[PDB]
């Protein structure tokens, strides 16, 4: 239920190819900026890491939550069904 | 009539029988006004 | 227009009236801690965690049934208010059996992280605990009812999202016993997310019970493909190869939760 | 003007002269008393004058609350929202001590429905849900003779006391337990559902049941209505002192030689209660060590707190504790302390519905940690912990049954506190 | 007995055959006839009451054939029966003893009441006799606190009750007999045991103190 990770934003990679070491069943890897996620404060600053290094490009914006307007005698209600069947 | 100091008049506490409350609730019925309705007949309903 | 002026900590804020004291605590970044209630699942008030004292009360409220009104100063890092939260906290963790290396909730369990923030740092307990008989609900997810800690999120879901009644909490006292009594079958659609809902390890998935931890697993953002609603989820990686799907947060397509063909 | 030589209540002062079925405890002895009469006449004055008798009457919570009723009757007096009002008794009577509200409705239950109409008046309620305790079976068949004859008169229902008012009185028998004492959980029982408390807000008085207002009265407070408007309020508000108005039907039990619930004149020193009506206690005054004042929940005082203090709730209230339902129980010197609340925190942890984590954990922790203190295994510092976790539990509950519960183990640390410490400190050297 | 969880047991199955009989119907319908309509729900409590007093006890089956004609989940149902006390969901011995052990009746020696019981009958507490008459159950107040020790039995319940006092209540109880309910000292229902203190006078007459019109 916290929510202390929803507020940065991250400059992940697309991963790529993953096998199996012979011995002993490692992840053996031959991608090596696969392991680097940065932190930026907000997204225009995240942009301009792009344009400066020329990386591939695609964003996501913030799914910020739509205010759910709660309530606590909803649920005992005369004719609306917001009645709770459990308490 | 006269007032007394050592006698109970609520016998009737010892003699009810197993279903007289509800004995008394089913005839409860013809003093009844028009229940409220709640625009329905159940919340699920 | 009609937004209702309100202090919170001292930096006030305006707010619709009738909004709860958490719902104005986050507009400026507060996250109170919770164990009963959930944004989109109904209003419980039972764990009492969300207890703040607010200004010149002679009582800490219950901020997840507390409307506010006009002023009403909220006293977040106030003394009283750490102090009931160190209360409340320790007596949801007074019965919880120690099975933290055990429970795959280990690493992203809601009890198990607020107690290093809001916790205490030993335990004055000196008696024995609660034990409460395990249930079996189904194969898709597994039944640890000692683990739980009632906060009632379970049987709400059931209720109202997943629009079957079989589940609630029998019995009284400390033998608060959350289950179906009878023996019953808790086949939803939405079943398997009731294991995202509960805060402990109390239901866990048994497909994914004993994989893996949360720090290990990559995470990767897709989509549903298993029905035309196309469910914005997340997928977890790790050495490899995937072992669980998690739900994402999306309001128009699946909000938080999905089938459970999906999970 | 200032009664200060204060008790020795009178039969007609004696808000139900019925009490203990001496007489016609029937429908054919309640207007003998004067119940059942100019009922009429206060229907038609309106509810502004029961409101404005109670005001004078200085009625209060008398089922714990210590809130004063006319106020908490007006609270909701607020014109009609469509949303049909109702009147809720708290006849639970759950509290080990409380007998008063089952005397009343084995005996005198017309008053008490005529209360709800004549009360029903205040709060312009279309009907009574009166909550009987499952337990008292015969008494809830006692009030349904007397719901039968008040019903066919006229003087309940359709056209109440024959004022155009439709007031009506339900019946709901419970099926045991305490937690339905409180009426934040009462209404749930009413309601199908697990006796669980409500938090408020939404208040009772707003949306009491199914979604519709309804005001939740002690079984006195609506019984002894009817009285304070027909004498007068100021008659009953001439008994108690300030903000003590009225007298109270006092539960005397416990080590006394005849234990009682005699509707006894209030604000009174628990030596005249306990000498001059309840025969002496067993011993005489030294042989008490404590006693329960009011209730389970108050704390439990002492000789050297209750030498002089008078059972009223102003003084209660700086003695430390309350005056609550005047559940009175004495207790002596051979009986020990921690054993006598042992058997109260058990009945508490018995009965906590479990919803709050608070009561949940913290009660049955008391009952374990409180079990060794019998035999006294802990260490000094364990009673600072039990104190501790008290203040935990005080207050951070959804109801008032978790700090009803921090009460009676507060008073009995902060008294007895030596006491505490040589019990455990013979469990020491007995089991060396 | 203590446990929360319904097993399945051939006695106390779903197929038990729990109904009602041709007056119950006329019960149940003036259970939920006292209820606005809407809202129902509240004669879930009643009614099971009513399979209390016809089956003495509630099997899964009578849980189970309420919820459909309360038109609720059975969930609900199992909810009400288990959370409350003699809703007991487990056959019980036809004379169910509730001894009051709270602190009030404990205070004036309800041990000796319960010891009593204890060896005369030769059941523990909890426990029934071998051929189903007796159910000896700790029990805490139901409220009447004010008189001596306490025993329920059934619906009849007893106090004023010595060690002594409720061995001829119990004599007399195992021939089938039911004794007087209520105190069984020179109490009647509340004044001293020796003698009265208020209800001397004769009580007023109809209507005292009137405020004019009134
Ligand atoms: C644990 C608990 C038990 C209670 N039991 C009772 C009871 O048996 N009878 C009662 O009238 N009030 C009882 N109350 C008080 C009610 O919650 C409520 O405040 C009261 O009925 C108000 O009465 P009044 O409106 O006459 O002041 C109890 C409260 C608590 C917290
Ligand atoms: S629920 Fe959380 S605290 Fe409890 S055992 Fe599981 S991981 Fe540990
Ligand atoms: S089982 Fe889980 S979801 Fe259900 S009440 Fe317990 S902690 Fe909450
Ligand atoms: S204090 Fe909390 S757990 Fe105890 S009865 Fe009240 S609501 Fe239930
Ligand atoms: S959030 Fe208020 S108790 Fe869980
Ligand atoms: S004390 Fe025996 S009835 Fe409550
Ligand atoms: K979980």
């Amino acid at each position: 239920s916290g929510v202390n990770n929803t507020k940065k934003w991250k400059m992940e990679f697309d991963t790529r190819e993953r096998w199996e070491n012979p011995l002993m069943g490692w992840s053996s890897t031959a991608d090596p900026l696969s392991n680097l996620v940065l932190t930026f404060s907000t997204k225009e600053d995240a942009v301009a890491f792009a344009e400066k290094n020329g990386w591939s490009f695609d964003v996501e914006e913030r799914k910020v939550p739509k205010p759910k307007s709660k309530s606590y005698g909803a649920n005992f209600s005369w004719n609306k069904r917001t009645r709770v069947s459990t308490k | 009539e006269p007032f007394d100091n050592s006698t109970y008049r609520n016998l009737q506490h010892h003699e009810y029988s197993t279903y007289t409350f509800l004995d008394l609730n089913v005839e409860l019925s013809k003093f009844r006004m028009p229940q409220p309705s709640s625009g329905r007949q159940s919340p699920r309903h | 227009s009609n937004l209702i002026e309100v202090f919170v900590d001292g930096q006030s804020v305006m707010v619709e009236p009738g909004t709860t004291v958490l719902q104005a605590c986050e507009k400026v970044g507060m996250q109170i801690p919770r164990f009963c209630y959930h944004e989109r699942l109904s209003v419980a008030g039972n764990c009492r965690m969300c207890l703040v004292e607010i200004e010149k009360a002679p009582k800490v409220v219950a901020a997840c049934a507390m409307p506010v009104m006009k002023g009403w100063n909220i006293l977040t890092n106030s003394e009283k208010s750490k102090k009931a939260r160190e209360g409340v906290m320790e007596f949801l963790l007074a019965n919880h059996p120690l099975d933290c290396p055990i429970c795959d909730q280990g690493g992203e369990c809601d009890l198990q992280d607020q107690s290093m923030m809001f916790g205490s740092d030993r335990s004055r307990f000196l008696e024995g605990k609660r034990a409460v008989e395990d249930k079996n609900i189904g194969p898709l997810v597994k039944t640890i009812m000692t683990r739980c800690i009632q906060c009632t999120r379970c049987i709400r879901f059931a209720s109202e999202i997943a629009g079957v009644d079989d589940l609630g909490t029998t019995g009284r006292g400390n033998d608060m016993q959350v289950g179906t009594y009878i023996e019953k079958m808790f086949m939803s659609e939405l079943s398997g997310n009731i294991i995202d809902i509960c805060p402990v390890g109390a239901l866990t998935s048994k497909p994914y019970a004993f994989t893996a931890r949360p720090w290990e697993t990559r995470k990767t953002e897709s989509i549903d493909v298993m029905d035309a609603v196309g469910s914005n989820i997340v997928v977890s990686t790790r050495t490899g190869e995937v072992m669980r799907i998690l739900p994402r947060m999306h309001e128009d397509i699946n909000e938080e939760w999905i089938s459970d063909k999906t999970r | 003007p200032k009664k200060t030589s204060f008790g020795s209540l009178k039969d007609e002062d004696r808000i139900f002269t019925n009490l203990y079925g001496r007489h016609d405890w029937r429908l054919k002895g309640a207007q003998s008393r004067g119940d059942w009469y100019k009922t009429k006449e206060i229907l038609l004055k309106g509810p502004d004058w029961i409101l404005g008798e109670v005001k004078t009457s200085g009625l209060r919570g008398r089922g714990g609350a210590g809130f004063p009723t006319g106020l908490k009757w007006s609270f909701m007096n607020k014109p009609s929202d469509g949303r049909p009002k109702y009147l809720v008794v708290n006849a639970d009577e759950g509290e080990p001590g409380t007998c008063k509200d089952r005397e009343i409705i084995r005996h005198d239950p017309h008053k008490l429905v005529e209360g709800c109409l004549v009360g029903g008046r205040a709060m312009g309620a279309r009907a009574a849900y009166i909550y009987i305790r499952g337990e008292f079976y015969n008494e809830a068949s006692n009030l349904q003779v007397a719901i039968r004859e008040a019903y066919e008169a006229g003087l309940i229902g359709k056209n109440a006391c024959g004022s155009g008012y439709d007031f009506d009185v339900f019946v709901v028998r419970g099926a045991g337990a305490y937690i339905c004492g409180e009426e934040t959980a009462l209404i749930e029982s009413i309601e199908g559902k697990q006796g669980k408390p409500r938090l408020k807000p939404p208040f009772p008085a707003d949306v009491g049941v199914f979604g519709c207002p309804t005001t939740v009265a002690n079984v006195e407070t609506v019984a002894v209505s009817p009285t304070i408007c027909r004498r007068g309020g100021a008659w009953f508000a001439s008994f108690g002192r300030e903000r003590n108005s009225g007298t109270k039907l006092f539960n005397i039990s416990g080590h006394v030689n005849h234990p009682c619930t005699v509707e006894e004149e209030m604000s009174v020193p628990l030596k005249e209660l306990i000498e001059k009506h309840a025969g002496g206690v067993i011993g005489g005054w030294d042989n008490l060590l404590a006693v329960i004042p009011g209730g389970s929940s108050t704390p439990l005082i002492p000789k050297s707190v209750c030498e002089t203090v008078l059972m009223d709730f102003d003084a209660l209230v700086q003695a430390q504790t309350g005056l609550g339902t005047a559940a009175v129980i004495v207790m002596d010197r051979s009986t020990d302390i921690v054993k006598a609340i042992a058997r109260l925190i058990e009945f508490y942890k018995h009965e906590s519905c479990g919803q709050c984590t608070p009561c949940r954990e913290g009660v049955d922790w008391m009952n374990k940690v409180m079990a060794r203190f019998v035999k006294g295994d802990a260490r000094p510092a364990e009673i600072d912990s039990l104190w501790e976790i008290s203040k935990q539990i005080e207050g951070h509950t959804i109801c008032a049954l978790g700090d009803g519960a921090a009460w009676p183990v507060q008073g009995l640390i902060r008294h007895f506190r030596p006491e505490l410490e040589e019990r455990m400190q013979q469990f020491a050297l007995q089991h060396q | 007995g203590a446990l929360f969880v319904h097993r399945d047991t051939p006695e106390n199955n779903p197929d038990t055959p729990f109904d009602f009989t041709p007056e119950n119907y006329k019960r149940i319908e003036a259970i939920v006839k006292n209820y606005p309509e809407g809202h129902k729900a509240a004669a879930v409590l009643p009614v099971l009451d009513l399979a209390q007093r016809q089956n003495g006890w509630l099997p899964i089956s009578a849980m189970n054939k309420v919820a459909e004609i309360l038109q609720v989940p059975p969930m609900r149902v199992y909810e009400v029966a288990t959370f409350y006390t003699m809703y007991n969901r487990k056959p019980v011995g036809k004379y169910h003893i509730q001894v009051c052990t709270t602190t009030p009746c404990m205070l004036r020696n309800s041990d000796s009441i319960l010891e009593a019981i204890q060896k005369k009958l030769g059941i523990k507490v909890g426990e029934t006799t071998p051929d189903k008459l007796f159910t000896l159950i700790e029990v805490e107040c139901l409220g009447a606190c004010v008189n001596a020790p306490m025993v329920q039995i059934n619906d009849n319940y007893y106090e004023d009750l010595t060690p002594k006092d409720i061995e001829e209540i119990i004599d007399e109880l195992k021939a089938g007999k039911i004794p007087k309910p209520g105190p069984r000292s020179g109490r009647f229902s509340c004044e001293p045991a020796g003698g009265l203190t208020s209800l001397t006078e004769p009580p007023k007459g109809p209507g005292f103190g009137v405020q004019a019109g009134l």
